[PDB]
């Protein structure tokens, strides 16, 4: 019958690893590198578009960052079309959540059930699971800014600084040497660039080849801001900076 | 749960000392309307059971379709299928007196009142009742509708009880039968003139009569009946 | 029908008549309405019968496999509340219950009443049934903790008398009950001709009744 | 629907995938968990290969069932997650049914039964969590501490220890916890969980949480200064 | 019976490759070449009509469809795949989207629903990827002009202009030096028939072609008058006489 | 509107005696006025010495009769041919009857037989499973006209010791097989005078140690 | 070979080797006689122990006061099978008011055993079944095998060593059928048949399970010392 | 790979052999049937002595007069105890009686084969189901996963089954008291066990018509124990 050609997606090997998940990680391991740095004025999400071409529209583009409500955003490493999937439902999720409680989702809570979905596809179904590694950024009234990964074990963990994707090995040397606790965002954007220009396989990095967002209580009193960096907003960043 | 339509009246049946005989009229009707003249409601299966059925024709026939696909059904994979496992009266009345408790049980009925008359492998006579709600009786007479009222009265004073049935003859319980069928004809509005009638023997078999006629009718005294009281002319 | 329970310094006391109706045809006059769930858990009958009994059985069961999964013998208040959501989800679909669950656990001695309505109960005094408001007046008047078990148990059954004396509905005989920690105890069936007639003379009730 | 059985007898009569579930637990972090004479505390190892983590909102190691019960775990973080969700939904829905919050016998028993029962089940892969549970039980003053694993057994401990070198800290429990004097105070049951987590942790730094469950819904989490203090005195005393 | 391949058949291999998915992609590059073009006034989408027998009526085989009014689809690949995803993609547009707000999705959201199609055959249980690469131009009153091309994975991407199939690298290196951000839609189709000559071999007229474009609102296509909001469909089919016309001036 | 349920009329009469038991009922079946049978068979022989009467709309008492014996049937099948005690088919039986609770069978049953010392045991139903142990009790149209007759005849109820007047009861002295036969048939003679519903014929099964034995008797037939 | 992994396969020889692996294990079962006359048929069964303090792990099976059967080879699957036949016996009693032909019940095995052996993921029953029945055209004694072949015979039996009753049978097929009225001596007939099956042990008072049916006769099992008159 | 109800070329059911291999790997448990009662006993084997002996539950009631032992993956036994007395306590509500011993096996054992592509594998359990009912008395039981259930007089499964069974071939005998099987119990385990044998790491239980089913007291077996080690001695 049908057994013949099952793959058994949702086995342990003889050491006790899930097969599909570590192919998984194997995939994301050459997808475009994402950083996230959180600062206590706000988040940076940084990430670079894999090799692309002069004819691709840009300024209509988005295969890197998410957003997710007003207060939460990610960024993707891995299929894109798999993450999408995913996104929505977050979305759909932190509407529910909205619409019950008469409040904000807060951070965990939607990492949490995103993760638990990922952790769903590794133990039943039999389905491959998702090639997605996410980094979330946000903000709520509990525990302040946050970042948070996923990946497709759909364990997750929290992080001051983090990167996903290719070169991580590298890119996370070179956060935990320059971070600081006392660190602010426009700080933090200067990491998170400077990593990804040493870390990136490209010859130099450009604002072509970059999305970029901030979580900011930089928004007239007591209240978050997201800025998803148009692409002559990444130009001026990268000249301020000193990268170009 | 529904309401019946076209309607089929008193199915009447007796014992006699060798077998069964059962009768019932042609009739269709639609209401008060006598709509359908040529309806045969007794439906004989094989040569040893006849099934007599007043109520909602519609669910009759289905019924008789019912009765058609058994017969078929027994012969399958059946080599004595005309012999030691054909199907007896008995059979046929376990199976719709099965399929009448549960359609009631649904709360969607076969608005009907069934007899089943026939005789046995044994030569024994068999003959039992069942309707619309499950219920199911035998009796040495037995009859439907106004022939529970009219008919078992006649026919219960030839076979009053199971040890009159050896005293009783064919051509005795024929004459009763025919003479209910009159009786009938003179007093349920919804009868007809034209019946069937079926012997069924245990030794000269099935005898199905068709396009019998009430005969022999009273109506001369008419004439002298004039007014409702007081009026003379 | 008369039932009534009421919990004491030595337990709780359980007692009913007998009698049945059938409109007023009295179909019957040894019905038991004290339900021996198990040893050491008792339940009363009004409404319907077959409701009572058939759902306490099935609570029995229920407590059963409790004991066996936990080795521990189930709460009253767990109990009660197992017969109370299970009849729940019956609600508005005709089942008529009116009963109330004693026994003894770790709290002391416990009493529930459950109804079919929804209604779940604690409480140190319960008598629900046609004849209940007859019943209530010498509870309530005679009623203390510090009863002894001699006089709870003639109180129960002076109570159930009362009722049965005034309701048509409820007669026949008495039956009592007796919950301690070390379980229940049966004490007895009594006839409520012979009982009326003999509270009557001792008592010197019922004044009005001429005997 | 995805009816497959993953989980079956080898020849020699294995079931692989419930042994290959142990190995996951193998790699996990240590856990520890001890109990004293009027509480239970539970130590978790922390890996120090993930620094730059936010401790205040990453996934603590131990997590609480009810008031009055906790729950650790070594192997797969993400497994853990719907063992812990499935154990405290069961705790309210046992509160809601029949009036009384779970045993800890009772939760360990539910718990097991999960994790057995995803060992016979077509379609599914055995859970690569092995889990400490502890607490006292409603009205009582004696400590419990139970461990799962994979194939669905359970059973009582007066101290034990899963996860990556737990063996070794075994060893140490073994010859260092007495059974006829447990640890009286909650200091000297803090203090041997501690130590016996020094045996494998590396650094005494960040990477050991200890968390302690007293009768009557008392739980607390140690902080860092607090672990270190015990750090700071054990090893002293060691020098000698 | 009952389908009994409830389990994934494109999985992760050592490498970290799905492999029905690259399968697939290979499968596209076999295809016939066909482009995209995007100017300030318009889209072009062109391809080559392969007839696989002259005794076959090639103008019954639409390889340029109409998704909405405004939105047009071509393909490199597999056709069948092609016309039955084009089949869901005219229904989700109605089903997810005009039946709910009462008016045709904007571009982009269509194509992150064929997108999403074609990943769930990605990942579903007992299916094969689809073996076709979509290349989806169209207009919507708030982003203007669009086109995107969507892969077998189900990742999706904007472009300035671009070319799938056989020949698409040399196609889009000649595209590369072509195209600017100031093309009117006749230049647009002008360079679109020039890149697309190189990949054919044959004959090269309107009969061998199939080019559309998204342009201005056409009131004669619409079919009726009577109200001034509605101003007819931006999407239309160029005629065997309208290329042939334009292959005068080339 | 389609009514589901009737009534077949009929009575029905269980008596417990020291060592044997009586299950009595008339076999007249009708509806309304009308005669439908003068002998249609209402108590039947069950299997292991039990006897059983489903009485009132006849097609729900055939169906549980019917499925009773088929409960005796696999009770034989499931555990080992042992013989199903008087007690274990009453509790069985209210499951039979309470598993359509919202959809009742419409008769009023009665078993009887042998308890498991070999005592006399009569058990009866309410259309949704209330059971209860009796000694004496009938069922039916009739059974108001027949039990206030056997309280006094059988209970002793009401009778005084003459001399002591209404000090000493008449004691309760049990009964022969023979003297209860003569209160069933004095019970159903008197029953088919008053009630148009009951005559035509009384059928009596008896049980005993030795087993099921049959007894018939003619009533008036108006 | 590469033909046995489950039973949807035919082999290049057109064979089905689940099917007939199970009927190896009838094969490995313990041996059972099957015999009739004109009035009564019977059913002789060797019952096998585990070991000495172990009970005989029973054969034979009652399916209707008509009708029944004995066992050989896996007891669960001769226990779902004996039970469907108990179904369709009662169903023919409470429909149709009509004790089930036995003929008729061997066509509704031989359907119930071949949908397992064309179908997917389930696997074909390992139990081989002698029925034995009293009906309107007489008495009946049928085998099943698990294939679905179902055979009416005047005797057989199968088990292991089943070959030495069945040769005997073929000899006294002219004798054993004419005992009319008799059942002592076809009871006999049937003993002196499974007793040349019989290696090493012999017919004690614990092994041997014995069952009848005929014409003023319910279908009844006879084990214990109800056997020690036949050994 | 192969399908779950595979049949080997000798007519085996490839998984039910295989679960057969892994009760051989459980721990003993010993069953002796007697006039008097039913006597069960069990090895506890604690894997560390860390582990709190008195929560290895091997002996396991099922109803006031059905107790249970097991052996193997013990895991895979909470669900079968779950239906037994599920299955005794339902016969009790429906039929007012206590269930028979034998019915209450085939109960057990009807869940052993429903597994396919129902459970995904057998069981990888064995139990002695002892017991007392009115009609056969004291009775013992063993329930395999194959579906198969024997009558027994004296039966022991685990590790040290068949040194063990060996032993109670010689040793029963139709006129054994309940003090003479329980010692005889105690005997046979202190043989075929790893460790040495005491009130902690094995444990007794019975059933009696009296009493019905009583797991016993360290207290009580430790006297058995020395009351063991005394008769030994004594010859
Ligand atoms: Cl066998
Ligand atoms: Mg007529
Ligand atoms: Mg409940
Ligand atoms: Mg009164
Ligand atoms: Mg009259």
């Amino acid at each position: 019958g049908s057994r013949r050609y099952d793959s058994r997606t949702t086995i342990f090997s003889p050491e006790g690893r899930l097969y599909q998940v570590e192919y998984a990680l194997e995939s994301i391991s050459h997808a475009g590198t994402a950083i996230g740095i959180m600062a206590s004025d706000g988040i940076v999400l940084a990430a670079e578009r894999k090799v692309t071409s002069t004819l691709l529209e840009q300024d209509t583009s988005t295969e890197k960052l998410y957003k997710l409500n007003d207060k939460i955003a990610v960024a993707v490493a891995g299929l894109t079309a798999d993450a999408e999937i995913l996104i929505n439902t977050a979305r759909i999720h932190a509407q529910n959540y909205l619409k019950t409680y008469n409040e904000d989702i807060p951070v965990e809570i939607l990492v949490r059930r995103l993760s638990d979905i990922k952790q769903g596809y590794t133990q039943h179904g039999g389905l491959r699971p998702f090639g997605v590694s996410f980094i979330y950024a946000g903000y709520d009234d509990r525990y302040g800014y946050q970042l948070y990964t996923s990946n497709p074990s759909g364990n997750y963990t929290g992080w001051k600084a983090i990167s996903v994707g290719a070169n991580t090995s590298a890119a996370q040397t070179l956060l935990q040497m320059d971070y600081k606790d006392d660190m602010k965002v426009d700080d933090a954007i200067e990491l998170a660039l400077k990593t990804l220009s040493k870390t990136t396989d490209s010859s130099a990095l450009t604002y072509d080849r970059l999305e970029f967002a901030t979580i900011r209580k930089g928004a007239n009193d007591g209240e978050v801001y997201q800025k998803i960096f148009k692409p002559q907003e990444i130009k001026d960043i990268l000249v301020k900076t000193g990268i170009t | 749960t529904q309401q019946p339509i076209v309607t089929g009246t008193s199915v009447i049946s007796m014992k006699y000392d060798n077998g069964v005989i059962i009768a019932a009229d042609n009739l269709g009707s639609y209401g008060s309307l006598l709509r359908f003249n040529g309806v045969e409601r007794l439906i004989p299966v094989g040569d040893n059971t006849v099934v007599g059925i007043s109520g909602d024709i519609s669910d009759m026939q289905h019924i008789e379709r019912l009765l058609k696909d058994l017969v078929t059904e027994n012969a399958y994979d059946n080599p004595l299928a005309d012999a030691e496992e054909a199907l007896e009266p008995s059979y046929i009345f376990e199976y719709l007196a099965t399929v009448m408790y549960q359609r009631r049980s649904k709360m969607n009925p076969l608005w009907n009142a069934i007899i089943v008359a026939g005789v046995q492998s044994n030569g024994d006579q068999f003959l039992r009742y069942v309707n619309l709600l499950g219920v199911t009786y035998s009796s040495p007479t037995l009859a439907t509708g106004f022939g529970a009222h009219m008919a078992n009265p006649l026919l219960r004073k030839v076979v009053d009880r199971e040890s009159d049935i050896p005293k009783t003859t064919v051509q005795v319980a024929e004459e009763a039968i025919v003479n209910a069928m009159r009786v009938l004809y003179y007093r349920d509005a919804r009868s007809s003139r034209n019946f069937s009638l079926a012997i069924i023997d245990k030794n000269t078999g099935l005898t199905f009569k068709k396009n019998l006629q009430v005969e022999n009718m009273k109506w001369d005294f008419a004439k002298d009946i004039k007014g409702y009281g007081t009026q003379k002319i | 029908t008369t039932t009534l329970a009421f919990k004491f310094r030595h337990g709780v006391i359980v007692a009913a008549d007998s009698r049945a109706t059938a409109g007023a045809y009295i179909a019957s006059q040894t019905v038991k309405k004290v339900i021996e769930i198990n040893p050491y858990l008792l339940g009363t009958m009004a409404g319907g019968a077959a409701d009572c009994s058939f759902w306490e059985r099935l609570l029995a069961r229920q407590c059963r496999i409790y004991e066996l999964r936990n080795k521990e013998r189930i709460s009253v208040a767990a109990a009660s509340k197992l017969l109370a959501n299970m009849v729940y989800q019956y609600k508005g679909m005709g089942l008529s219950m009116g009963t109330m669950i004693c026994g003894w656990d770790k709290r002391g001695p416990g009493l529930y009443y459950v109804d079919s309505e929804g209604n779940r109960i604690s409480g140190a005094t319960f008598s629900v049934g046609s004849g209940s408001v007859y019943a209530y007046g010498v509870l309530d008047s005679n009623y203390k903790w510090d009863l002894s078990v001699e006089d709870a148990l003639y109180l129960g059954k002076r109570s159930i008398l009362a009722a049965a004396h005034r309701d048509a509905y409820s007669g026949g005989s008495v039956n009592l009950y007796h919950v301690t920690e070390d379980g229940w105890i049966y004490h007895g069936n009594h006839d409520v001709g012979e009982l009326f007639w003999k509270v009557k003379e001792e008592e010197g009730s019922f004044n009005n009744v001429i005997g | 629907g995805y009816d497959r059985a993953l989980s079956i007898f080898s020849p020699d009569g294995h079931i692989f995938q419930v042994e290959y579930a142990l190995e996951a637990v193998k790699r996990g972090t240590c856990a520890v968990g001890v109990k004293g004479k009027n509480c239970v505390v539970l130590g978790c190892e922390r890996r120090s290969t993930l620094k730059l983590q936010d401790t205040r909102i990453t996934p603590s190691k131990v997590s609480k069932i009810d008031s009055h019960v906790v729950l650790s775990f070594s192997g797969l973080n993400a497994d853990s997650r719907i063992l812990i969700e499935k154990a405290r939904v069961e705790a309210q829905s046992h509160r809601l049914t029949l009036e009384d919050p779970v045993t800890v016998e009772y939760l360990t028993r539910y718990v097991a039964g999960v994790q057995q029962r995803y060992t016979q089940s077509g379609g599914v892969r055995p859970f690569g969590v092995s889990t400490l549970i502890a607490g006292f039980d409603p009205r009582d003053d004696e400590p419990k501490l139970y461990q799962t694993e994979p194939s669905g057994i359970y059973s009582s401990w007066s101290a034990q220890t899963i996860g990556r070198n737990s063996k070794t800290v075994r060893e140490f429990l073994e010859k260092n916890y007495d059974r006829k004097e447990p640890p009286a105070t909650v200091e000297e049951c803090v203090k041997l969980t501690v130590r016996s987590l020094l045996e494998v942790v590396q650094t005494g730094a960040k990477n050991i949480e200890i968390t302690v469950v007293k009768p009557d819904s008392d739980i607390v989490a140690l902080s860092s200064e607090e672990i270190n203090q015990y750090v700071t005195q054990i090893e002293q005393e060691k020098q000698e | 019976m009952t389908d009994r391949y409830s389990f994934s058949l494109t999985t992760f291999s050592p490498s970290g490759k799905l492999g029905q998915i690259d399968y697939a992609l290979t499968a596209v590059k076999q295809g016939v070449t066909s482009l995209g073009i995007k100017a300030t006034n318009g889209v072009v989408i062109a391809t080559e009509k392969k007839s696989s027998s002259p005794l076959a009526m090639s103008e019954t085989l639409s390889k340029v469809s109409l998704l909405t009014p405004d939105i047009g689809a071509v393909y490199s690949g597999m056709g069948p795949d092609y016309r039955v995803l084009v089949d869901k993609s005219r229904k989700v547009a109605h089903t997810s989207y005009k039946r709910i707000y009462g008016e045709y999705p904007p571009t982009k959201l269509l194509v992150s629903e064929v997108a999403k199609i074609m990943q769930e055959a990605t990942q579903s249980g007992g299916v094969r990827p689809f073996g076709v690469s979509l290349l989806i131009a169209g207009h919507d009153e708030f982003n203007g002009f669009s086109l995107y091309q969507v892969d077998p994975s189900g990742s999706y991407f904007p472009w300035k202009a671009t070319a799938i199939g056989k020949g698409s690298v040399a196609a889009k290196t000649f595209l590369e030096k072509r195209w600017n951000d100031e093309l009117e839609l006749e230049d647009a189709i002008h360079i679109a028939l020039l890149t697309l000559k190189e990949s054919v071999e044959g004959e090269f007229n309107g009969d061998t072609i199939e080019l559309a474009i998204i342009g201005d609102e056409n009131p004669d296509l619409l079919g009726y008058t009577g109200i001034p909001t509605d101003k007819g469909p931006r999407f239309r089919k160029l005629t065997s006489q309208e290329i042939n016309d334009r292959l005068e001036a080339l | 509107q389609f009514n589901p349920y009737g009534d077949n009329g009929g009575t029905i009469l269980g008596i417990a005696g020291e060592d044997f038991a009586v299950l009595a009922g008339d076999t007249r079946n009708i509806t309304d006025y009308s005669i439908n049978s003068r002998y249609e068979p209402k108590v039947f022989d069950c299997g292991d010495n039990i006897v059983m009467s489903a009485n009132g709309f006849a097609a729900d008492g055939d169906a549980l009769v019917k499925r009773f014996k088929n409960s005796v049937k696999w009770y034989h099948f499931d555990h080992n041919d042992k013989k199903l005690s008087i007690n274990s088919a009453a509790r069985n039986i209210q499951h039979l009857l309470y598993s359509r609770r919202f959809f009742p069978y419409y008769v009023y049953n009665i078993i009887a037989g042998l308890d498991e010392d070999g005592k006399g045991a009569v058990y009866s139903f309410d259309p949704v499973g209330s059971y209860q142990r009796e000694q004496c009790r009938a069922g039916g149209a009739a059974a108001s006209l027949i039990m206030p007759f056997l309280d006094n005849q059988v209970n002793f109820k009401n009778q005084y010791e003459p001399g002591t007047n209404g000090k000493v009861k008449k004691p309760l002295k049990y009964l022969s097989v023979e003297e209860v036969i003569k209160l069933v048939r004095d019970s159903f003679t008197s029953a088919t005078e008053r009630h148009i519903q009951v005559g035509d014929g009384l059928e009596i099964l008896i049980v005993t140690k030795d087993g099921v034995r049959k007894e018939f008797y003619e009533l008036k037939r108006d | 070979n590469n033909y046995d992994g489950d039973t949807v396969t035919f082999s290049p020889t057109g064979r089905l080797f689940q099917v007939e692996y199970a009927l190896e294990a009838i094969k490995q079962g313990s041996v059972t006689v099957g015999l009739r006359s004109n009035t009564h048929a019977v059913l002789v069964a060797l019952k096998r122990n585990a070991d000495e303090l172990s009970s005989y792990q029973k054969k034979i099976i009652k399916c209707d006061e008509h009708m029944g059967l004995s066992l050989a080879g896996l007891a669960p699957d001769a226990r779902v099978l004996s039970n469907y036949l108990r179904q369709q016996c009662n169903y023919s009693s409470l429909v149709f008011n009509r004790k089930l032909a036995v003929e008729r019940a061997g066509h509704l095995l031989c359907d119930k055993a071949q949908k397992n052996t064309q179908s997917y993921g389930g696997r074909p029953y390992g139990v081989g079944l002698l029925i034995i029945g009293y009906d309107k055209s007489g008495a009946h004694l049928l085998e099943f095998q698990p294939s679905g072949n179902v055979t009416e015979l005047y005797g057989t039996a199968i088990g292991a060593r089943s070959q030495g009753a069945k040769t005997y049978l073929e000899r006294t097929l002219d004798t054993f059928i004419k005992i009319d009225g008799n059942p002592d001596e076809l009871i006999k007939a049937g003993v002196e048949a499974i007793s040349q099956s019989l290696r090493d042990e012999s017919l004690t008072v614990d092994n041997l399970s014995i069952a009848i049916v005929g014409k003023d006769t319910p279908f009844t099992i006879y084990d214990g010392e109800a056997v020690a008159k036949y050994i | 790979d192969r399908g779950v109800s595979t049949f080997s070329p000798e007519g085996r059911l490839f998984q039910v052999e295989y679960s057969l291999e892994a009760i051989k790997l459980g721990s003993t448990a010993i069953g002796i049937a007697t006039k008097e009662g039913v006597v069960l006993g069990v090895e506890k084997r604690a894997t560390s002595p860390l582990l709190e002996s008195d929560s290895i539950e091997k002996i396991v009631e099922i109803d006031r007069h059905i107790g249970c032992a097991m052996s193997g993956l013990t895991a895979d036994a909470r669900s079968m105890i779950e239906h037994a007395r599920t299955a005794a306590v339902t016969h009790n509500l429906y039929y007012d009686e206590d269930i028979n011993v034998e019915s209450l096996t085939q109960s057990v054992c009807d869940l052993a084969l429903r597994f396919g592509e129902l459970m995904s594998r057998p069981f990888g359990v064995a139990l002695l189901i002892a017991g007392h009912d009115a009609d056969d008395g004291y009775q013992l039981f063993h329930a395999e996963p194959s579906g198969t259930f024997y009558r027994y007089n004296a039966k022991a499964i685990g590790s040290g089954s068949e040194g063990a069974q060996a032993e109670l071939l010689n040793e029963w005998h139709s006129s054994l008291t309940l003090k003479e099987a329980e010692l005889l119990v105690l005997k046979i385990l202190k043989q075929v066990m790893e460790e040495k044998l005491d009130e902690n790491n094995a444990q007794l239980s019975c059933i009696t018509k009296q009493d019905g089913f009583k797991i016993y007291d360290n207290e009580k077996t430790a006297e058995l124990i020395k009351e063991l080690k005394e008769k030994e001695a004594a010859e």
